[PDB]
């Protein structure tokens, strides 16, 4: 794979080559792949390879990454969330 | 000693713009 | 540095399956 | 399961008995299993046991392994990638491949 505008990756703290989960709001499919950077300002979300069987152009998706840490740190942890509308315009 | 799995970050309701079965990278 | 990431270590890109055996013992 | 030519395991940095993900480009199935080494130079990719319901001879697949490491190491990490064409002929680069 999933190529993502590098500005989107920066806002959510997702790294190139990191494991990501994709949850498709349109068709209900759920799968795991890895992140590749697309050009900054492109607003691209591209599903490449085998993943093209789980999403079509125009599907709405949620993309998430997970990390591990000790219980004591987890209690106050705050995730990085980015919100979108229209043609992949970041609020 | 006990290690948790926590949400790191998320992109909420992005749209798929391209889909390529034949990619090489 | 205690926050741990899950990263792609490596991949075999578009290899072809040569054998498939339901009844394997090993 | 999945038995893989040991040369291919070495090029991708995958160990015998390591967890692997298989993504089937031909039929879209996605599953997790573990790697077994086949004889060096055999060019075998063999799906054994319950995994034989998810792939067939001739299907095109992607085989991946994932590791954990701290954030500072993750930011400079580069994965080990091998690319294939024809009779499971391995290349270091995507340049030579038709499509």
């Amino acid at each position: 794979x999933c190529a993502i505008d590098q500005d989107f990756l920066d806002a959510a703290g997702i790294l190139e080559n990191e494991a990501i989960d994709i949850w498709n709001v349109t068709n209900g499919k759920r799968f795991s792949t890895y992140a590749i950077a697309a050009e900054r300002g492109s607003r691209i979300i591209s599903v490449n390879g085998a993943a093209a069987h789980c999403a079509s152009v125009g599907d709405i998706v949620i993309i998430a990454s997970f990390v591990t840490m000790p219980d004591e740190e987890a209690r106050t942890w705050r995730p990085n969330v980015a919100y979108f509308e229209g043609d992949n315009e970041m609020k | 000693s006990m290690i948790r799995t926590m949400l790191q970050g998320k992109l909420h309701r992005v749209k798929v713009t391209h889909a390529d079965l034949h990619y090489e990278g």
